[PDB]
């Protein structure tokens, strides 16, 4: 019974109405679908079980509707303390399955990244290997591309990257990206440059620099 | 009161991991992938006495049950690394209508062939490359280090605001790499000491690092 959740991401503003979709591929039996919230580094909460039936503490801005392979999950006013991921859950005559939740993210201003780079430090120069680290700081939508350039020859498949979560306080995102060079090859070259790309920049932005 | 889990786990493929979940209705044995979703394990009601399984899991996995019951994976793969929760879902009453969930701490299960290592705490230095303004960027990047997790503070904490600890990568080598950064004003990268403290328990090994530019 695979269930597919809608929409992937939604981008409300605290105060307004949130939708929240789980259709499923089969019947469900009958009253025997759940909702859960999660924010990061906690375990799921029960907000709603059975379709219908809500869940102790659970206040009434959440209600859950549906039946059949439609269900949905409706919050009236979105609180800042709403804003998380969410899954829905069958649990009779199954396998019991999930699904693969949905993203409740603050809309806010497009906001640009702070573009800083930041070269191997001497001790793990000393050590044998090599990592430049790109920062994005504080943007806003989460989606953002970097690209990094060794003498401008582009590299791939040796970077990686990570995001925060959306920051409490100005619901923006931050992302960093590590190069990981050899001692020899990081010797062997001089400029060493960033290039970021986002919505909110008029220009992509490069953050370069030499060695010495 | 509570579900209690066993504390976090590292296996070796092909190894097996017994959790074990010990109470204060059916217990459910979920898990969670880093960055994925939830996935359902398994189930085990003590009234028959028989657990119900996932066809997935069908071949390798054993649920049974003092009030403890425990989940043992078999034949553990990469894919297996995982937080791993029992659940209870039981009914209260109260103004006659009938709802609650409890949920165990979960419990780190980390397969790989990498063994435990403490992690390097270089300085990422502020420089003119990352000062926009009069606001500059600084940070400590921790690599090499396993398994999961590692905690980061800035000045014993005194410096939380501006501060971003990302989550951590897994390297082609099996070891997990990290970096914390903050941004501070740019007229303070002389008169004021910062220092990143790294904590990684799974091997004991703390860290305090200063981080100068130049």
């Amino acid at each position: 019974i695979v269930l597919t959740q809608s929409p992937g991401i939604l981008s409300l503003s605290p105060g307004e109405r949130a939708t929240l979709s789980c259709r499923a591929s089969r019947t469900i039996s009958r009253t025997h679908l759940a909702w859960y919230q999660q924010k990061p580094g906690q375990a799921p909460r029960l907000l709603i079980y059975g379709v219908s039936s809500r869940a102790i503490g659970i206040p009434d801005r959440f209600s859950g509707s549906g039946s059949g392979a439609d269900f949905t999950l409706t919050i009236s006013r979105l609180e800042p303390e709403d804003f998380a991921v969410y899954y829905c859950h069958q649990y009779g005559n199954s396998p019991q399955t999930f699904g693969q939740g949905t993203k409740l993210e603050i809309k806010r201003t497009v906001a640009a990244p702070s573009v800083f780079i930041f070269p191997p430090s001497d001790e793990q120069l000393k050590s044998g290997t090599a990592s430049v680290v790109c920062l994005l700081n504080n943007f806003y939508p989460r989606e953002a591309k970097v690209q990094w350039k060794v003498d401008n020859a582009l590299q791939s498949g040796n970077s990686q990257e990570s995001v925060t979560e959306q920051d409490s306080k100005d619901s923006t995102y931050s992302l960093s990206s590590t190069l990981t060079l050899s001692k020899a090859d990081y010797e062997k070259h001089k400029v060493y440059a960033c290039e970021v790309t986002h919505q909110g920049l008029s220009s992509p932005v490069t953050k370069s620099f030499n060695r010495g | 009161l509570q579900l209690v889990q066993s504390g976090a786990e590292v296996r070796k493929p092909g190894s097996s991991v017994k959790v074990s979940c010990k109470a204060s209705e059916v217990i459910s044995w979920v898990r969670q992938a880093p960055g994925e979703g939830l996935e359902w394990l398994g189930v085990f009601i003590p009234m028959f006495g028989i657990a119900d399984y996932a066809q997935k899991f069908h071949g390798r996995v054993t649920i049974s049950a003092t009030s403890t019951t425990y989940m043992e994976l078999s034949s553990l793969r990469s894919e297996d690394t995982a937080i791993y929760y029992c659940a209870k879902v039981l009914q209260v009453g109260r103004n006659l209508v009938v709802p609650l969930d409890l949920w165990g701490q979960g419990t780190l299960v980390t397969v790989s062939s990498a063994s435990t290592k403490g992690p390097s705490v270089f300085p990422l230095a502020p420089s003119s490359k990352s000062t926009s303004g009069g606001t500059a960027a600084l940070g400590c990047l921790v690599k090499d280090y396993f398994p999961e997790p590692v905690t980061v503070s800035w000045n014993s904490g005194a410096l939380t605001s501006g501060v971003h600890t990302f989550p951590a990568v897994l390297q082609s080598s099996g070891l997990y790499s990290l970096s914390s950064v903050v941004t501070v004003p740019s007229s303070s990268l002389g008169t004021q000491t910062y220092i990143c403290n790294v904590n990684h328990k799974p091997s004991n090994t703390k860290v305090d690092k200063k981080v100068e530019p130049k």
